């Protein structure tokens, strides 16, 4: 619980977005873990540095923690959490999907393609600009 | 139009004397899967050899109230003439000069219907009705309450005939006026309770939703499937709004009749915020022809989450009803569900034509097996609407076979 | 299995096999389906596909939710199983993937039914070059317009857009409305001189059959989770449910002929290898463009000893496809791909001209399939982080535009299908092996779709232009069949009949004479219920 609980905590500063699905991060972290035995340590490591140096948000944490051995556990979590994959073959286990963070940024035009958009002929509309962050 | 046609458009006489989209209109031969078996519906065209055209008057009324053709033989009760017996005459002479002045007549004969032994004989139908109690002095105007109530009274009871499906029907197939408007199984599909009763019935729901309701068949809370869609696509949706703001007046003043099991409203259901695991189906990943795949949140997604979302609220736009709070998905009867997943929903208003696929074994989308239906089943009531049903493989194999067997059946053993 | 005894046997259960079936079925005869793979469900390869990882969504891969069965391989071009050897210097522009099942390729296919122009069937007859076919379009008219009404194909009604394929009754569906992107590229390309108009597409623009209308899930590549657009398997139950037998998990790999040269049988496996005779009045192939060839040459007999219906020594050979050359970029513009289907909209202008005895015409056309994958994808390929992470997905989503352009290839006998002597599968059969070569006619006719892309870029002012210096595949498996009226230097006649036996149809996609310049699947069904037809006069 406890590792799994700062894992949310980590996954919320490193992604920026609060609402994150609590067994998405869970079978994330059971998969991060079975990858590498020692992710724990790491992540504990990286919320120490992300409380002693009061990082705001994982924009000057990553600019300051760019060549430090914790960077690259960072940027794949962080791929995790957003992609819903770890791995790079084309085997891979999908953990998450229409909740996948790189979804959301454009769900109101793009449609997740297994679910449907508002109606058989929303696409009559014209699309929001690419200017203005939705939500999430 | 003429006051003829828009009487037999108010009374849906189109519907069950037309066989499908083909078939031209009025021409009968459509079947009815009453629970002795097929009922073929007669030609109503005003054709000298094959249809009505020898009829006159008084046997077009005797046909349409009591239920005798020319030569002397009973109509079966299939014809709605229990209800239909109280027109006044002004009316009947009104379809007499619709039918034979405004159809063409077509010159084919309809299939005729044979219906099995003891029930071959079409002459032992008058026991039935005189135990039925049908006659039926014609309608008069009600002074107690005002026009609109009345008018209201005339389509629902004498025109619409809501009572042909809503009002339950005793051992002898005959209306159980007790129970007024308290739904019955009428096949596959169900008619809900339909009273005042604000948990059971539609007492509950707002003048605005019973009217789109009654003009559409789509509301946010219920959609015309089955039975109400061939009413509501043939009787309702050309029927002028004044009329149907008569039908909900009367329908706001039906006495009250309560289900049992029941607390809240069939439309006043919260959903679970439940959802299936997308890792799941990793291990099900090169592995075509499903079988194995078992879970009801598993075969959810599989089938119904892309029109109904994982959450069960439907379309933003309204096109893909809302689940969870949904009338159908919360009558603690799932018949109305189970029929709705069997043969979809099919409902075309104003040339715009609602179609949710079927899921029986002739679908084209995905034919899936009975039991598939009774977990999807059992995950969309216990999650999204009423968790206080069950769907099992009997009830679901039941309604394929076409809805429960009436005691009255086995008699033609 | 004793016999399987028939009136027709007919193999391949695609949309080829279950049309024939269908039509077959309605006329009250007995028929033989069969397929070389097992069934599938289409809400499972749904599933298959929505736990596919999406490094596979960025670069389009559409495979793997369909499984592969080690009897009955079919090609992947993601990790490769190296089923389908291509050689040759343009080896590449051969990878066509297909699968085996139900439904085949067609199981998740992008619902692009298209017309062939007259001047197709004459090109040789127009230009001197290509060749001709043993009938004219007119003659497939008919067929053609059944095969558009079964299937329930949208279509442009209404316009004059280019000269094109004349119609006599119109089609039973409306097009639905554009996305955003389409209108753009028209827009962008009526300035820049190329006439964008609707694909038309087998989908429901509205309810028929008793399927739903397409909700614009832009993932009719692969599957729609729906069935708003036709498949071979709603053919393929529709026969069944007329009393026709199919059979999965029948591999075809050998057959005999009598005196007369007319078969008497032919001879299957099933997964354990298990030898299954077959016997009946007809014998048609309708299996694909490389499997059908294949199917002939393995069970070269006695009498035909280089192979079945290969007197004129032209099973397999002139292999025929669309040269293709496929461009992705990001727009300088939002592009905002993702609306409705998988394609909607090509660049038509120059599929026929005088220039066809010279260079080889082409069509451009559009990928509409979302690009949300293929943007997160890129956006961490860098390893971006917080805010800039979202706001370089909603850019690369909303600018990346995805185009191709395709040729038409001229007959070559020396393209070919020889059977591998150094690889096998399970039943040991030889798996395939084709030498492409796109000729010199293809090379004229890239020379100037080059500069027409590099003009298609610069004027809606792409950035990241990316250019494949090799042939893509278009996955048109035609020629190998070749049609004509001399038996020598041909294979089967305009009624789809084989010079060597008059009881062999062979309704394949190989049977094109030649390639076109626009999708031919529809085509393939005109001609696969024309040899129904002819079937229909054989028997009765
Ligand atoms: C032969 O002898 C006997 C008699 O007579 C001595 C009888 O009386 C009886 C009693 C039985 C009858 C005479 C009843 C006859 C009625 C039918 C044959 C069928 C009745 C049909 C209905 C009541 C239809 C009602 C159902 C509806 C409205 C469903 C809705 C339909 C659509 C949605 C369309 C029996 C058994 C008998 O044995
Ligand atoms: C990525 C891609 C995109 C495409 N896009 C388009 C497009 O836009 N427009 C278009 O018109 N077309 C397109 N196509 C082509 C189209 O999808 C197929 O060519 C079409 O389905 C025709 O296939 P078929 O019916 O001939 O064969 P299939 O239906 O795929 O196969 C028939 C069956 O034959 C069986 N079989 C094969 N060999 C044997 C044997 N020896 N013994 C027994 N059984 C055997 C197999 O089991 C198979 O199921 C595309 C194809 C691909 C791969
Ligand atoms: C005369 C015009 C009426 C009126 C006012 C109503 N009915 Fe029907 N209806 C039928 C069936 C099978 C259903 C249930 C569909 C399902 O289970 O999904 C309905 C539904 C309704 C409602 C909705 C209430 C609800 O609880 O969902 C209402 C308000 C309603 N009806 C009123 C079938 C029939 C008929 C079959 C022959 C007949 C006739 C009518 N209905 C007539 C009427
Ligand atoms: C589908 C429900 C239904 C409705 C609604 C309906 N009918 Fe019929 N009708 C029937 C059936 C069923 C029969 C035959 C029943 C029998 O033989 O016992 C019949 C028989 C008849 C007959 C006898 C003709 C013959 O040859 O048997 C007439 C006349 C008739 N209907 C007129 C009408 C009129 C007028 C209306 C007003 C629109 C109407 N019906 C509405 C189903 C219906
Ligand atoms: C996009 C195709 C589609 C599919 C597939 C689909 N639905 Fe629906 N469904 C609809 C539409 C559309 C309606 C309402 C019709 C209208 O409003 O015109 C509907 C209505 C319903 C109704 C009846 C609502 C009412 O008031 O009568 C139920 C119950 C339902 N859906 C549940 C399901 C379940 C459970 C599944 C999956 C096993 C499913 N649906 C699959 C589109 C679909
Ligand atoms: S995926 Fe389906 S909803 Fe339409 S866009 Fe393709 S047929």
């Amino acid at each position: 619980r406890d590792s799994i609980s700062d894992f949310m905590q980590l996954s919320a500063f490193a992604t920026g977005h609060k609402n994150l699905d609590l067994n998405i991060g869970s079978a994330l972290l059971l998969a991060f873990e079975a990858q590498k035995h020692d992710f724990s340590t790491q992540i504990k490591a990286l919320r120490e540095h992300i409380t002693k140096n009061n990082y705001q948000d994982v924009e000057a944490l990553d600019a300051a923690m760019k060549d430090d051995p914790l960077h690259p556990t960072l940027i794949q979590i962080i791929r995790a959490w957003y992609s819903g994959v770890i791995e790079d073959e084309t085997n891979a286990k999908v953990y998450a999907f229409e909740k996948a963070l790189m979804y959301q940024p454009s769900r109101d035009v793009v449609v997740i393609p297994t679910y449907a958009h508002n109606g058989p002929n929303y696409w009559v509309s014209e699309p929001a600009s690419v200017d203005v962050m939705p939500a999430f | 139009i003429s006051r003829g046609h828009y009487l037999a458009i108010a009374a849906d006489c189109a519907a069950c004397h037309t066989n499908g989209r083909d078939g031209q209109f009025l021409a009968g031969g459509y079947a009815i899967s009453s629970p002795m078996g097929n009922i073929y519906s007669t030609n109503i065209t005003p054709s000298k050899t094959h249809g009505i055209g020898n009829y006159t008057l008084e046997q077009f009324s005797k046909a349409l109230r009591h239920g005798i053709r020319a030569d002397g033989a009973q109509l079966y009760p299939a014809m709605p003439y229990d209800a239909y017996n109280r027109l006044t005459d002004e009316d009947v002479k009104s379809l007499y000069a619709y039918i034979m002045t405004e159809v063409k007549p077509v010159d084919a004969p309809s299939p005729k219907t044979q219906l099995p032994f003891p029930f071959s004989i079409r002459a032992s139908l008058g026991i039935w009705k005189i135990a039925a109690r049908i006659e039926g002095k014609p309608y008069v105007f009600d002074h107690t309450h005002n026009d609109d109530w009345n008018r209201g009274r005339y389509l629902v009871d004498e025109l619409a005939h809501c009572g042909e499906c809503h009002t339950p029907r005793n051992f002898l197939l005959a209306p159980n006026q007790s129970a007024y408007l308290a739904g019955a199984d009428i096949g596959s599909w169900r008619a809900p309770n339909i009273t005042n009763a604000p948990q059971s019935g539609i007492g509950s729901w707002s003048d605005q939703d019973l009217f789109q309701y009654l003009k559409t068949g789509k509301t946010a809370h219920a959609r015309a499937a089955g039975p109400m869609a061939e009413a509501i696509e043939h009787s309702l949706q050309y029927l002028p709004d004044a009329d149907i703001s008569a039908i909900v007046t009367y329908l706001r003043s039906v006495p009250a009749k309560a289900e049992s099991g029941q607390t809240v409203a069939n439309f006043e259901h919260a959903g679970r915020p439940s959802s299936y695991s997308v890792a799941n189906a990793n291990s099900r990943r090169s592995n075509s022809t499903l079988t194995k795949t078992t879970d009801g949140a598993a075969l959810y997604e599989a089938v119904c989450a892309s029109c109904h979302q994982s959450d069960g609220k439907g379309s933003k736009d309204g096109y893909y009803p809302s689940l969870v709070g949904n009338t159908t998905t919360g009558q603690l009867n799932p018949n109305d569900l189970i029929a709705s997943i069997l043969y979809g929903v099919d409902r075309t208003t104003d040339n715009h034509e609602i179609l949710m696929p079927a899921f029986g074994p002739d679908s084209l989308v995905q034919p899936l097996t009975d039991e598939q239906i009774a977990t999807i089943a059992d995950y969309v009531l216990s999650h999204f609407g009423n968790a206080q049903a069950t769907v099992s493989a009997d009830a679901v194999k039941q309604v394929r076979a076409g809805g429960k067997q009436v005691p009255l059946a086995k008699l033609a053993s | 299995n004793e016999t399987l005894s028939a009136d027709v046997v007919i193999i391949g259960a695609g949309i080829c096999g279950s049309l024939l079936a269908h039509k077959l079925v309605r006329n009250g005869l007995s028929v033989l389906l069969l397929d070389a793979g097992p069934r599938r469900d289409r809400s499972q390869i749904v599933e298959n596909w929505r736990n596919m990882p999406p490094d596979n969504k960025s670069q389009y891969d559409y495979a793997t939710p369909y499984p592969s069965v080690p009897w009955a391989p079919h090609t992947n071009y993601f990790p490769d199983n190296n089923y389908l050897i291509v050689k040759g210097p343009d080896r590449t522009a051969y990878k066509q993937g297909i699968i085996k099942g139900v439904g085949g390729t067609t199981w998740h296919w992008a619902a692009s039914s298209w017309r062939y122009l007259p001047n197709d069937f004459k090109l040789h007859s127009t230009y001197g070059v290509g060749r001709d076919y043993a009938m004219s379009y007119d003659e497939l008219e008919p067929y053609y317009y059944e095969a558009e009404c079964e299937m329930g194909v949208m279509g442009p009604n209404g316009e004059e857009i280019t000269p094109s394929a004349p119609r006599q009754n119109p089609w039973p569906m409306t097009s639905m409305p554009y996305g955003y992107g389409d209108r753009t590229f028209t827009e962008i390309v009526s300035k820049l001189g190329f006439s964008n108009t609707p694909v038309p597409q087998a989908r429901n623009s509205r309810p028929y059959d008793g399927r739903p209308q397409c909700c614009g899930n832009n993932n009719c590549m692969p599957i729609c989770p729906i069935g708003a657009m036709y498949n071979g398997v709603y053919a393929a139950i529709k026969a069944e449910k007329l009393g026709a037998k199919i059979i999965p998990n029948a591999v075809v790999y050998a057959m005999e002929t009598d005196a007369k040269n007319r078969i008497t049988a032919i001879s299957f496996y099933d997964p354990d290898k298990q030898s299954h005779r077959v016997v009946a009045k007809t014998f048609v192939i309708a299996a694909n463009g490389i499997e059908t060839p294949k199917l002939l040459l393995l069970a070269a007999n006695d009498r035909n000893p280089h192979g079945i219906a290969n007197s004129s020594d032209l099973v397999g050979r002139n292999m025929m496809d669309h040269p293709g050359i496929g461009m992705s970029f990001q727009s300088a513009e939002p592009i905002w791909a993702g609306g409705g289907s998988v394609q909607m909209s090509s660049i038509t202008n120059f599929r026929d001209g005088d220039f066809r005895s010279e260079y080889a015409a082409t069509q451009i056309g559009y990928n509409n399939t979302a690009q949300n994958s293929r943007a997160g994808m890129k956006a961490l390929s860098m390893g971006l982080v917080g805010k800039k992470l979202d706001e370089e997905i909603r850019r690369r989503t909303a600018h990346g535009v995805d185009i191709y352009a395709n040729h038409e290839v001229l007959p070559d006998p020396n393209n070919r299908l020889v059977l591998s002597k150094d690889y096998k599968d399970a039943l040991g059969i030889p798996h395939p092996e084709v030498t492409y070569d796109v000729g010199e006619y293809v090379r004229k006719s890239a020379a100037i779709s080059r500069q027409r892309l590099m003009d298609i870029a610069k004027a809606m002012g792409g950035t990241e232009i990316e250019m494949t210096p090799y042939f893509t595949p278009n996955n048109h498996i035609t020629g190998g069949t070749i049609m004509g009226h001399d038996p020598r230097d041909s294979v089967v006649d305009k009624w789809l009949r084989t010079h060597d036996h008059s009881n062999l149809f062979l309704a394949t996609g190989a049977t094109m004479a030649a390639s076109g310049t626009v999708a031919s699947t529809l085509t393939m069904a005109a001609l696969s219920l024309r040899a129904a037809d002819a079937i229909l006069n054989d028997l009765k």
